[PDB]
């Protein structure tokens, strides 16, 4: 791995079940504290967290639980809407999860002593990931192990079908665009899906085999950050499909990529999940060495905050937070 | 796709807005093979696509209106088409202004289908064969609107004209030439006595002045054909003089310079005429270490009419593929109308300009190589007296500058209209 | 599944009444030789499902469970695994 | 009546069939008289098989050495499809002379291997190592074994006794494989060459290959001295052979004490003479058995070939005469009826007509009674066809799988991208080669550097660079619509296909074929290219042969019932005519519909819609017309069930 400018956990939060998935707000999902939703094995908790680096009357970190509900089979992916009011004006939390029952479970609540649960017939195989594919929230695209990506809505009908050359690893949605979606493939054929008409507009061929994850830059539609092999790649669309920038990240193979939800030059990655202590590497543009290193006993979860350059990593019933100097 | 051209003067679009000829060729799979087309002045385009001879006409402002393709009937007989098969009838001795620009489309079987004109296609000739073989390779026109077909196995078939619409095909008078016996013969046998093996024919050219040259891989004989018999003039050789020029133009100062100048194995391929002499296309390789590098040499003869002389220019041609048989179509030479001030030689990756004098109506000097296009050039030459080149996925592009077409002042325009015979309503 | 692995299970069978324990032990040894401590711990937790007469493997699995429990922070779970 | 079809499937080699190669750049210098020039015998291919022991468990089994003569040099390479050979490649640059087609002989003695190459004026001889000199291992069967020479010093030999001046009185015409070399009963060697002006040039040489007091003669009619004297005199009659008495090929057979040289003239006359005992044997006329056509033999022509085969399985001699004229063309097979008195009579066994095409290499096998020919036309294309002479009186000539000019197909698709399909079709090893793709990538990238083929990541990066360059050179707006980008990708891939075909057609010119006695293996030598003709099974050969020829083929051999045989033939023809379109979007949709839970009819509908979108011409009409001719498919389904048994573990 890497050890350039290393540090331990600054904010450590203990939980109950094993933490394996954690994400923040994609865009306009709440402008009053860091809203998070994490589910271990049989318990999903919604939390509002405030840090001392954002306000001033916070003793390190202050987390408040809003809703804790026990669900059946464990989840592996959760969809987030880019335009939903949760704590600003009127509360409205409508989110879907891909549990182990091969069916999507979508919960819709408004903090008015009510919470409707609905079941959506997704894919018969193991559903991998899912995310909203609409700026207003009306369609949810999911990918699993069937080579067929079916666009699902709030009712449970098929809108469009996309063919893939591999089981759908991850799905990415552009909130600052116009129905822009990406589906990570093992072969490396990324189709810039424009759901305005449900047609293949552009296709990119990741030349670094194998290809892991890929996503946009939240402040620039042209910048596409992906992880493949051992180095991270930055593509400039639609000027060039070949690797515009390619710089190493770790001494071994990486895992996933996640652009910063606040800037357009810093990002974070993670190599192997553990082995020789999980060292999450925070890198900058045109920088081969990591500008920050966060030490953890194991790696299971990565996300970026929208207010401050903050990252979170889950491990053995714990969550470690880090902040970037930039 | 990809395109990389070299400008020399004023390069403009010969058509208007992307001609449809590129799409037509891509759909017909004609340009997908090593082609060797012919661009004749006035705007004629000839393509010897195996057994489907395509003759069409192109001019200025053509995108979707000029797309007709006239085909010619040709039976299966395995023809060795290259450049001499579909050759214009400008080498004949008949003047006038009709039988001097005809179209050739002979069949390698024994007959000689001679066309009377090209401005009004649809008429042929009646001439059956009596004695001879088949597998005719290169055709040539002599005086009296008659033809000679020469095969690759040393077989000569003469066209005897009896009237204006009834001819015959016979054998060569006093027997055929070279070695390798084939078909029937009469009187003397062969003509080239050598202790080697055979004598592969390369080209046959009849020029004005009762002069005929049979360029082969052995010797050069001059015959004074009188449309009934031949007379041996003098048996000379050109390779013995061309070897020194090839060694001086290609190689340089080395140790075995004398051995190199004495060696250099040369193989003839194409040969045509022009108003300034003759243009030969042959390959040459030094007999040094193995393997040998086949280099292409451009032999240009400078003169004022159509016969031979001593002003010989030898240049090297880059991009050499492979050489095989006696009809390689990868590197082919085609003269536009046998009366241009600058010839164009098209090779699979270059268009070279053979300068034969000053230019009064056509822009000379247009040497353009290719480094971004892998498709071989279909054809090259002069279209309507202007340097027009065909590029795949680009169309026809003209290269003009000072020599154009203006409006004549007073009596000049009247004389031009009178000699052109134009009318209107 | 896989006769290539069935033969490797059969050549090791002979001292246990359930080949599942021996197969789990072999896969755990392979995962330990490969790496990934989290996956090794997960496999060690999953292996405890089928018992056999060979008490050594069961004792090793119980010791590993106790070690993981005392490293994570579960006094009640450690006491239960020890009383088992 | 013998009914048996032997179809062969093409196999691209060269780059696809690698081999440990190592040439020895040693140019040979002639020491005798030269000619300075001569016709460059380009695109010539010859082969010679080794047969030193009848056992099929040694190292020389299925061994054949082939020589490729281009312009004036030779690349003697030894290829074996069983045992690998080390240092089996040597270049020989003969000055001012070209190697004749089929004029290389190898004599393996007990000291050194003697080579004999007949060129235009200089005979070349080389001495290769051998046991009792350098120990060459040819025993037992191993993976790799040594071949010719060893180092670099044993590849250059131009001795005075090794060099020899080739005469020509009055000349020679080696148009094909006609140069023969064989020893007589007195130990003297005889070199037979196709001489012009009628007759065969016979060079008599002392024993072995050492140069000494040699003699020259011309076998034309009677008296070798008189024939050699009259060869310079112009003559063209029956008593005096001339230009109309020269055969294209030659075939000699060792008989008694008089080596009879079979010669087929252009006037349909087969004669035989002995180098030292020429006499008036029997002027056998072909028209005595072939239907009357004296005008054809009076007008003569070119393409008259003759072949002999002494099948020892039944002790029968067969003579195949291919008469090729601008008005007629047919292979006539005769059986030899000897009289034990130096007089042989032919009996017309069969005769099969054919088209008027240039024949290069052709032969016939009596073990299955089938003549197979390969017509290499001058129209940048070649065909090969086989037919049984003892099956049909007319013959329909079943063709063999040929594909010198591969053509792709266009497909606009619907929601997919044909770019990946075209890339996979170009990277598939079933056609083209990696060298053409590398050259196309180097060219279309505005003249880039060297393109490798080992790093998949680097290859993908270079192909992405090329695709993006083509895209920005074609258009600039390719992100506002879904059809414009697909059309631009299709145009770029068509340009790439044309650039690859421009280099593929250059190296896709077949020169000749090579067959080996015992163990059927057919090699195809093209302009610097090697290919294989793999023998296919019964069902595979039936599928390869179109239904139009299977209908003429007797139905009693395929199936038991004529109705079922016709039904299965129509089904095979339907499958073959459907297989004319091969893409990758169909396979992609099939894999997707198989991975996602649905039904086989959905996969079938997806494949049908993909084939419809990829199709450019109509085929459904012919499909229905051939399917409507079904009355009893019992034998058809029986043959289908008793052939596709592949995944069922029955043993």
């Amino acid at each position: 791995m890497k050890q350039d400018s290393a540090s331990n956990a600054t904010y450590t939060v203990d939980c109950e079940d094993y933490v394996h998935v954690v994400e923040f707000n994609p865009f306009d999902s709440g402008e009053a504290g860091s809203l998070l939703a994490y589910g271990g094995i049989s318990y999903v908790v919604i939390a509002s967290c405030r840090f001392q680096e954002e306000d001033s009357t916070v003793e390190g970190i202050e987390f408040k639980t809003l809703k804790t509900f026990h669900h059946g089979e464990r989840v592996v992916a959760i969809a987030w809407s880019p335009e939903t009011r949760c704590d600003a004006l009127l509360p409205l939390l409508r989110f879907a999860t891909a549990a182990g029952d091969k069916k999507i479970r979508i919960f819709t609540s408004d903090f008015q002593d009510k919470n409707e649960y609905k079941v959506i017939e997704g894919h018969s195989g193991y559903i991998n990931d899912l995310v909203f594919c609409s700026p207003e929230g009306t369609d949810i695209a999911s990918v699993g192990d069937d080579h067929t990506c079916r666009i699902w809505d709030l009712d449970g009908k098929q809108i469009a079908m996309f063919i893939l050359r591999s089981p759908g690893m991850s799905v990415a949605w552009h909130p600052e665009g116009a129905f822009k979606l990406m589906v990570a493939e093992k072969t490396g054929t990324i189709r810039f899906y424009d759901l305005t008409t449900h047609q293949a507009i552009l296709s990119l061929e990741s030349v670094q085999v194998p290809l892991m994850s890929a996503d946009w830059c939240v402040r620039n539609t042209l910048r596409i950050g992906a992880v493949a092999g051992n180095d991270w790649i930055i593509w400039e669309m639609p000027r060039s499909s070949y690797p515009q920038d390619n710089k190493p990240a770790h001494a071994d193979r990486a895992r996933m990529f996640r652009w910063s939800k606040c800037n357009e030059n810093v990002f974070a990655t993670t190599g192997y999940p553990g082995k020789m202590k999980s060292q999450i590497a925070i890198h900058h543009l045109a920088h081969p060495q990591p500008i920050l290193i966060g030490t953890a006993p194991v790696g299971s979860g990565l996300s970026w905050h929208r207010r401050l350059p903050l990252c979170v990593v889950g491990g053995y019933r714990k969550l470690f937070f880090w902040l970037t100097e930039m | 796709p990809a395109a990389s051209e070299t400008v020399n003067y004023n390069v403009q679009l010969f058509g208007s807005s992307l001609p449809v000829k590129v799409m037509e060729a891509l759909s017909n799979a004609s340009a997908d093979e090593p082609m060797a087309a012919c661009i004749h002045e006035g705007g004629w385009a000839w393509l010897a696509c195996n057994d489907r001879l395509i003759i069409w006409k192109i001019s200025h402002s053509s995108s979707a209106k000029l797309m007709v393709c006239k085909e010619l009937p040709l039976p299966l007989s395995d023809s060795e088409w290259s450049a001499d098969l579909v050759d214009i009838c400008a080498q004949t001795g008949d003047p006038a202004a009709a039988q001097s620009v005809a179209l050739m489309a002979a069949t390698p079987e024994g007959s000689s289908r001679y066309w009377p004109n090209i401005l009004h296609e649809g008429t042929y000739i009646e001439s059956y064969t009596e004695f001879g073989s088949s597998l005719c390779a290169f055709v040539t026109a002599v005086k009296g609107n008659s033809f000679i077909l020469s095969s690759e196995k040393n077989q000569l078939v003469r066209l005897t004209p009896d009237a204006s619409g009834k001819m015959n095909q016979r054998v060569l008078p006093q027997g055929q030439g070279m070695l390798s016996g084939i078909g029937r013969r009469v009187s003397t046998l062969f003509g080239i006595l050598s202790p080697a093996v055979e004598s592969t024919l390369c080209s046959v050219l009849w020029d004005k002045g009762d002069c005929f040259y049979t360029l082969t891989d052995s010797s050069i004989n001059k015959w004074d054909l009188d449309d009934t018999s031949e007379s041996q003039v003098l048996n000379w050789d050109m390779s013995r003089v061309l070897r020194e020029y090839i060694s001086d133009a290609i190689w340089g100062s080395e140790s075995d310079y004398d051995d190199i100048k004495a060696g250099i194995n040369i193989n003839y391929l194409s040969l045509n005429q022009n108003c300034d002499g003759l243009v030969i296309l042959s390959a040459a390789w030094h007999p040094g270490d193995n393997p040998c590098q086949i280099y292409y040499t451009l032999v240009t003869v400078k003169d004022e009419g159509y016969n031979i002389s001593d002003e010989i220019t030898v240049e090297v041609t880059q991009f050499n593929p492979v050489f095989q048989a006696r009809g390689m179509q990868l590197c082919q030479l085609v003269v536009p109308n046998f009366s241009s001030q600058a010839c164009y030689l098209y090779t699979q990756e270059m268009i070279f300009a053979c300068s034969t004098g000053t230019g009064r109506s056509t822009l000379p000097q247009e040497k353009i190589p290719f480094e971004a296009q892998g498709d071989n050039i279909v054809g090259a030459g002069s279209c309507e007296g202007w340097p027009v080149f065909f590029i795949r996925k680009s169309g026809m592009l003209t290269v003009v500058a000072r020599e154009t077409a203006s409006v004549l002042p007073e009596h000049m325009e009247e004389s031009l209209s009178s000699v052109s015979k134009s009318s209107r309503q | 599944r896989e006769d290539f692995l069935e033969k490797l299970i059969r050549v090791e069978e002979g001292e246990s009444v359930s080949p599942r324990l021996q197969y789990y032990n072999r896969v755990l040894r392979l995962l330990e030789d490969v790496g990934l401590p989290e996956l090794v711990i997960q496999l060690a937790t999953i292996a405890i499902s089928e018992a056999s007469d060979d008490w050594r493997s069961q004792a090793a699995l119980r010791t590993r469970i106790f070690k993981h429990h005392l490293d994570m922070g579960h006094n009640s779970q450690a006491y239960d695994a020890l009383t088992q | 009546s013998v009914n048996l079809e032997r179809s062969y499937m093409e196999l691209i080699g060269a780059e696809r069939e690698t081999s440990r190669r190592n040439f020895r750049d040693l140019s040979l210098r002639p020491d005798v008289s030269l000619v300075i020039g001569g016709p460059k015998y380009s695109d010539c291919a010859g082969g010679y098989c080794y047969n030193e022991s009848g056992s099929l468990l040694s190292a020389t089994r299925n061994r054949f050495i082939h020589w490729t003569s281009y312009a004036d040099t030779l690349e003697l390479v030894e290829l074996s499809l069983d045992i690998n050979l080390l240092n089996n490649a040597v270049r020989l640059k003969i000055l001012n002379c070209s190697i004749l087609p089929g004029g290389v002989h190898i004599c393996e003695t007990q000291n050194n291997i003697i080579v004999l190459i007949l060129t235009n004026q200089t005979v070349h001889r080389l001495i290769l190592p051998h046991p009792s000199r350098m120990y060459r291992s040819e025993i037992i069967s191993d993976s790799h074994i040594q071949s010719i020479f060893t180092d670099i010093g044993k590849t250059n030999f131009h001795d005075p006794n090794n060099t020899y001046v080739i005469p020509a009185i009055p000349g020679r015409a080696p148009n094909s494989t006609a140069s023969t070399a064989w020893l007589s009963s007195d130990g003297e060697a005889l070199f037979a060459l196709p001489s012009v002006s009628g007759g065969i040039l016979v060079i008599k040489m002392p024993p072995r290959d050492m140069e000494g007091l040699v003699t020259i003669a011309e076998l034309k009619q009677s008296s070798v001295m008189q024939r050699l004297l009259t060869g310079w005199m112009p003559s063209s009659i029956r008593g005096d052979p001339g230009p109309a008495h020269l055969p294209v090929s030659l075939a000699v057979h060792t008989l008694d004490h008089d080596s009879y040289l079979f010669a087929l003239c252009q006037d349909h006359k087969l004669r035989m003479w002995s180098y030292k005992d020429q006499m008036c044997l029997m002027v056998a006329d072909m028209l005595e058995y072939v239907p009357v056509s004296k005008d054809i033999r009076q007008t003569a022509g070119t393409g008259h070939k003759l072949r002999l085969a002494y099948s020892d399985t039944l002790e029968i001699l067969y003579l195949g005469v291919y008469l090729h004229t601008p008005r007629q063309g047919q292979f006539c097979v005769f059986q030899l009826v000897c009289t034990e008195s130096n007089r042989y009579s032919l009996e017309h066994t069969s005769s099969i007509f054919t088209n008027q095409e240039t024949l290069i290499d052709f032969t016939f096998t009596l073990s299955s009674m089938n003549i197979w020919a390969l017509w290499l036309d001058d129209d940048n294309q070649t065909v090969m066809k086989h037919i049984n002479f003892e099956r049909n009186q007319a013959g329909h000539w079943n063709p063999v799988f040929v594909n010198p000019l591969p053509d792709d197909d266009l497909a606009i698709g619907d929601e997919q991208e044909p770019q990946e399909a075209y890339l996979e079709c170009l990277f598939a090893p079933g056609r083209f080669t990696i060298a053409a793709l590398q050259k196309a990538i180097q060219i279309l990238r505005k003249g880039s550097g060297r393109v490798l083929d080992l790093s998949w990541e680097e290859l993908k990066k270079e192909v992405t660079l090329t695709v993006e360059k083509e895209i920005q050179n074609a258009v600039v707006d390719y992100d506002v619509s879904q059809e414009e980008f697909r059309q631009i990708n299709i145009e770029n891939w068509c340009k790439f296909y044309t650039c690859c075909l421009q280099y593929q057609e250059t190296l896709s010119r077949p020169l000749a074929l090579v067959v080996h006695p015992n163990t059927n293996m057919v090699c195809l030598l093209r302009k610097g290219f090697l290919s294989f003709l793999a023998p296919c099974s019964s069902v595979e050969h039936l599928y390869l042969v179109p239904g139009e020829h299977l209908l003429t083929v007797d139905e009693s051999v395929i199936c038991d019932d004529v109705d079922g045989a016709s039904d299965i033939v129509s089904l095979i023809q339907c499958l073959h005519m459907i297989a004319d379109y091969i893409t990758e979007d169909m396979a992609y949709q099939m894999e997707s519909a198989c991975c996602h839970p649905q039904s086989p009819e959905r996969v079938a509908e997806q494949i049908l819609e993909d084939l419809i979108a990829n199709d450019i011409d109509n085929i459904m009409e012919n499909i229905q017309n051939k399917l409507q001719d079904i009355r009893n498919p019992i034998q058809a389904i029986s043959f289908l069930l008793q052939n596709m048994d592949y995944e069922t573990n029955m043993d």
